[PDB]
């Protein structure tokens, strides 16, 4: 105050306030997780979003002193080269796909099956360069309609390289372990994996456990402690 | 069909003229105009003010008409609008999506223009008998993501999107009155021209499109590249535009020559340009790459004659003042930085 | 916007009385806030000051260490408490608003004003003018007079000309001794380099004829100067 | 059988595209040269005014 | 006079082999060298985001100072006993308790920084400045109010039986605070450290990968290995202590050979930059690569 006069004091007094008010709501939205969520067709996104309700479409939820925001971006068809690097620092990526849905194919060929094309989306988010420690929350949706459509009709046609006992828990140990195969890093990424349950209270804990154990992952990290 | 191979035929063959025409005019180099000229000195530029105070990346900044306030956009949902003499925060706004990609001032300094990932474009009034700054007009319609918005006049906007299609508005009704469609790939920028009859847009299929603006009809198409094109804009002539593209390469288009004037690239740099910006004389190019340091080009020798070292992450928006006199680089350390 | 001032009245030589004014119509937890005392038939002079956020406070030396000033911002409230009156605290008051920022038009609104009776260094402002017949359609001229340099070191010039009519509340027509306000006509135009200032009028009408005043806000106080009646 | 006419537009558009005039890019080079040369004077980027009149110069904090 | 008498009444006068004193200088500059680079060092980078940094330096300042203080020590300290005047000998000892106040007060703080970073589920840091320079301020007043507390009213220049053999002229009173103090900061440091391993075992456990498995065996591998680098050098010094609060003049022997177990002291600060910067992955990579 010894060059400024009556009005520029008054200029820095705003300038201030603004600062403030700019600190104060900057740190009341660094305790929230950044789920971005993923997918493929008819895996079953909008029944999971549906399952822990509260261009992209923004869910806000909570969960035991904890608050979820999630970005579905599936509603976007535009070229994703272009605008991921939007969600560098999301904690989590939940990715969906459905395990009962190996024998359908794609309307565009008819030798291209509906499964293929989730283990290339699942391989071309696995190893993206923005995503390198960013942790996976793997999905199988719809286990039910499943062992109805193993039980009659073996799952050779996806898999002819199989050789198992035609039931649901080698068949579905199957289809685990080949997507997890296509995990690159396996050090600084960690995979989860669940099967869908009808109640929503499974989903929900197995969100919060994985996102609490990235959470402490990143705090050893930080405190260089690890 | 008969139909189908003949029209490809036809086009085919429209190609090989055009091309033959554009090749034919094509006689002599821009390097061999300028190289008798004097280069300029080494440009040392130094950080006069710093403007911190975002807490997320920086995307967006746009100079003022009185080259003395900006707007900045960040990814904490805050557009900023500071005093760049004395680093007073003249305006803080919040936004309703967070995921802003582009910003925009208006000529005569009432009204702000933002929007991107959401597929709508608002508009917010600065001078309010309120005090306030509050939301006027929100223009949705485009089915992609908006890369680029400038405003034609006090009523007038113009804004391209994701979805291959530009449209210029009207923000007393609010529908579009021209639509802009012809476009392969998805659009990143445009730029309006200092008379504000024409604009040229560049899209990710690695082509720009010079349009009419009273008329609506795609007028010149510029080729040359081999990637995505993330920034373009006009020679201060108004008759030149030069467009940065991901393969590390700026490179000049004139609009009465549909030919290459120069590129600009160098073997150490394999990053891509995020932002092209000119002088008050055209004497300087600057481009920001994504090698955690912007550059500046001497925009007539295709050398560089300085850096603007100063920033430890992505550069991504890049003005310059209307008289010349500063300019800001702002960069995903939430840090921005005026040059002079 | 508007302002809705009360408090005043007839008081004895012993007593403490507020003066309240709320505002309704724009934001007020980001506007500061003023106060202005004119004396009947005479001219107006600065009270106090308050700024945004209840930062810093400000007095008139006159009554310097009497007057207390608070803000009630949720509530869009202001209050000006005076104690042990004496026989000049008799006047009308009125509370200005203000906001500062580049390019802002502080002194833009002047509320309404409220009359309160008592029963029974600086740079001076002055303007030797305080009559002038005139006939519609012709130019008037006034000329202000300070005793400093009122060009700051920024380049500003702190100077506010404001119009007062008979019944009607002041209003802004010039500040910072250049521009013009909102919501009048371009035939007012003012001025002035240094010392002299002057007010201009082009052509004028029946709604020009009152008094014009000059006020300096170079620093503090805020002295105001003798106005200068326009009749017809 | 949109196919046809989507040709029809991109052959129209190629149409509108090839019926206009160049100038050999000496001229298009002389202009920029005269641009630049003309307004170098106004540019305080490519040579530096005194301190004297910087706007952004720092004070002493 | 009176050194003389409370040397004679002591025993050290009585009856008051370079190699000892060369060996001790080496180890002293090894530690000055190496704790002035591990400083210079963090000067070198910028990137402060990061809380942990300043600790760090601080730590490392303190270790510096030590060094430089017991220099002095060792270089003014042999002979120059006699011949000086007692207010320098004073000093002598004040800087050696604030320096190695500044040391261990260190490690308490480093320590309250660790478990209070590790017990808010934050995903995001929030940018707090507050608590790192309060922490600082604090270690460092800590240090130098008890250095310089016996030249203020503690000692025993007027009460011969009253004050230690080690130093003749420090009372029995001001070890024994040195003793609570020290025994406290351990205490609390090995309880901190004794909850982070388990509430990252209880968390990853619920989980169960290879990266948790691994993650939650090696952070008990380098609390196990922290703890018990920090008591095995600070621990026989403050035994010697506390035997010599129990022990009378003229009665232990082992006492006149203290200088043995103060080096050990000194090889603390030989081994606190090699474990806090250098057995972690980013500081490792830090320190590595410029
Ligand atoms: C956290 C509490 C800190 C305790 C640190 C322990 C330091 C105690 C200490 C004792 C003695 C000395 C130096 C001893 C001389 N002071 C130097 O040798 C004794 O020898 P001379 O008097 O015969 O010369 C230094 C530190």
């Amino acid at each position: 105050g010894c060059t400024l006069s009556a009005e520029d004091k008054a200029a820095v007094e705003r300038s201030k306030m603004i600062d403030r008010n700019l600190r104060e709501d900057g740190e009341k939205a660094a305790r929230e997780v950044k789920l971005l969520l993923l997918g493929a067709g008819e895996s079953g996104k909008s029944t999971i979003v549906k399952q822990m309700k509260i261009g992209i479409v923004e869910t806000h939820f909570t969960f035991k002193d904890l608050h979820f925001k999630m970005f579905d971006v599936g509603g976007q068809r535009s070229e994703r080269k272009k605008w991921i690097h939007c969600f560098e620092g999301v904690t989590a990526i939940i990715f969906c796909v459905a395990l009962s849905d190996y024998d359908l194919v794609l309307a565009e060929d008819e030798e291209m099956n509906r499964m293929h094309e989730s283990m290339k989306l699942f391989d071309s988010i696995c190893n993206n360069k923005w995503f390198t420690d960013t942790s996976i929350i793997l999905f199988l949706n719809k286990k039910d309609l499943f062992e109805e459509k193993i039980k009659k009709s073996p799952l050779t046609i996806c898999y002819p390289e199989y050789a198992g006992s035609n039931t649901y828990e080698e068949a579905a140990a199957y289809i685990q372990c080949q997507f997890e195969d296509l995990n690159k890093r396996k050090d600084t990424k960690e995979i989860y994996t669940h099967f869908t349950c009808a109640t929503d209270t499974k989903n929900v804990q197995f969100v919060f456990d994985a996102v609490t154990d990235v959470i402490i992952k990143n705090n050893l990290k930080d405190c260089g402690l690890f | 069909g008969s139909e189908l191979d003949q029209l490809r035929q036809e086009a085919e063959q429209l190609k090989n003229q055009i091309r033959d025409a554009r090749k034919a005019c094509a006689d002599a180099t821009l390097s061999q105009i300028t190289n008798n000229i004097d280069p300029v000195g080494r440009i040392q530029m130094r950080t006069r003010r710093t403007l911190r105070g975002h807490l997320a990346k920086i995307y967006a900044m746009h100079w003022g008409t009185d080259s003395r306030l900006l707007v900045s956009a960040s990814q904490d949902g805050k557009l900023i609008i500071w005093d760049s003499y004395t680093t007073n925060k003249v305006h803080a706004i919040p936004l309703r999506s967070s995921w802003v990609m582009t910003c925009a001032y208006a000529p005569s300094g009432n009204y702000v223009a933002c929007g991107g990932l959401d597929n709508i474009c608002s508009i917010y009034n600065l001078k309010t008998r309120e005090g306030n700054v509050r939301v006027s007009r929100e223009l949705a319609g485009h089915t992609g993501y908006l890369s680029c918005c400038r405003f034609l006049d006090d009523n007038q906007i113009v804004t391209s999107s994701g979805d291959t299609t530009c449209a210029l508005w009207d923000i007393e009704t609010g529908q579009q009155t021209t639509t802009f469609t012809g476009h392969t790939g998805d659009v990143m920028s445009l730029s309006l021209a200092p008379d504000t009859r024409l604009f040229v847009s560049g899209a990710c299929d690695a082509s720009a499109k010079l349009w009419d603006v009273r008329e609506g009809m795609c007028r010149q198409t510029f080729t040359g590249h081999e990637s995505d094109i993330n920034a373009i804009c006009f020679f201060p002539n108004g008759n030149a535009f030069a467009t940065g593209s991901d393969d590390a390469t700026c490179r000049l288009f004139d609009l009465r020559a549909d030919q290459e004037l120069m590129t600009y690239s160098h073997d150490n740099i394999i990053c891509g340009i995020t932002s092209v910006s000119f002088s008050k004389s055209g004497r300087l190019l600057l481009a920001g790459y994504d090698d955690f340091n912007c550059n500046v080009w001497d925009a007539l020798k295709a050398d560089r004659a300085g850096v603007l070292a100063g920033h430890d992450n992505r550069v991504s928006c890049l003005g310059v003042t209307d008289d010349g006199m500063a300019v800001a680089t702002g960069s995903w350390d939430s840090f921005l930085k005026i040059w002079n | 916007v508007q302002l809705v001032e009360s408090g005043g009245g007839l008081v004895q030589p012993g007593g403490s009385r507020k003066l309240s004014c709320s505002a309704s119509g724009f934001a007020f937890s980001s506007f500061g806030m003023h106060w202005v005392r004119q004396a009947p038939e005479k001219g107006l002079e600065w009270v106090a000051y308050i700024s945004s956020g209840s930062g810093t406070i400000y007095y008139a030396d006159t009554v310097k260490g009497r007057f207390t000033i608070s803000r009630d911002d949720p509530k869009n409230t202001l209050f000006l408490q005076m104690t042990s009156l004496r026989s000049e605290d008799t006047a009308m008051y009125y509370c200005v608003r203000s906001i500062y920022y580049y390019g802002s038009s502080p002194f833009d609104f002047w509320g309404q004003g409220t009359t309160l009776t008592v029963s029974s260094s600086d740079i001076v402002m002055t303007q030797a003018t305080s009559s002038v017949p005139v006939t519609p359609g012709e130019s008037v001229s006034i000329s202000c007079r300070s005793s400093k340099s009122l060009l700051h070191s920024n380049g500003n010039t702190y100077l506010y000309w404001f119009l007062q009519r008979p019944g009607q509340s002041p209003q802004l027509l010039i500040y910072r001794m250049s521009n013009l306000a909102s919501g009048v006509p371009d035939r007012f135009s003012g001025s002035g380099s240094g010392t002299a200032f002057t007010l201009t009028i082009s052509r004028l009408e029946a709604e020009d004829v009152g008094v014009y005043y000059c006020m300096q806000h170079l620093e503090y106080p805020l002295t105001f100067g003798a106005g200068t009646k326009l009749e017809l | 059988t949109a196919s046809i006419a989507q040709a029809r537009k991109l052959v129209e558009q190629l149409k509108m595209e090839a019926n206009i005039d160049r100038i050999k890019v000496s001229k298009a080079a002389a202009d920029l040269m005269a641009y630049c040369e003309a307004h170098a004077k106004e540019d305080p980027l490519l040579t530096p005014v005194p301190a004297s009149e910087n706007p952004f110069r720092e004070k002493k904090f | 006079e009176t050194l003389r008498e409370h040397y004679q009444y002591v025993g050290k006068l009585a009856g008051r082999s370079t190699l000892t004193t060369v060996l001790f200088l080496v180890i002293c500059s090894f530690i000055v060298l190496e704790n002035l680079m591990v400083l210079i060092a963090i000067w070198k980078n910028n990137k402060f985001h990061n809380r942990m940094y300043f600790f760090i330096g601080n730590l490392a300042l303190c270790d510096l100072l030590a060094g430089i203080a017991y220099k002095v020590n060792i270089l003014m300290s042999g002979k120059k006993t006699f011949s000086l005047s007692p207010t320098v000998w004073f000093l002598r000892e004040g800087s050696m308790f604030v320096a190695l106040g500044a040391s261990t007060c260190s490690l308490l703080a480093i320590a309250i920084e660790r478990h209070l970073t590790m017990i808010k589920m934050r995903p995001y840091d929030a940018n707090k400045r507050h608590r790192v320079f309060l922490l600082i301020g604090m270690c460092w007043l800590i240090a130098f109010t008890l250095g310089a507390l016996p030249i203020l009213g503690w000692n025993c220049l007027h009460n011969l039986p009253d004050c230690s053999t080690i130093l003749p002229l420090y009372s029995k009173k001001y070890i024994a605070f040195c003793i609570s103090i020290f025994t406290a900061i351990l205490v609390t440091i090995v309880i901190l450290y004794a909850r982070i391993y388990f509430l990252v075992k209880s968390s990853s456990r619920k989980v169960a990968n290879h990266n948790n498995s691994e993650r939650s065996m090696a952070l008990l591998r380098t609390v196990v290995i922290v703890v018990s680098v920090f008591i095995a050098c600070w621990s026989p010094l403050f035994i010697l202590f506390l035997i010599d609060v129990a022990c009378r003049v003229q009665a232990c022997p082992i006492l006149f050979k203290a200088q043995w177990f103060i080096v050990l002291a000194v090889l603390n600060s030989a081994m606190n930059p090699v474990i806090y910067t250098l057995a972690s992955k980013e500081m490792r990579r830090a320190f590595f690569r410029l």
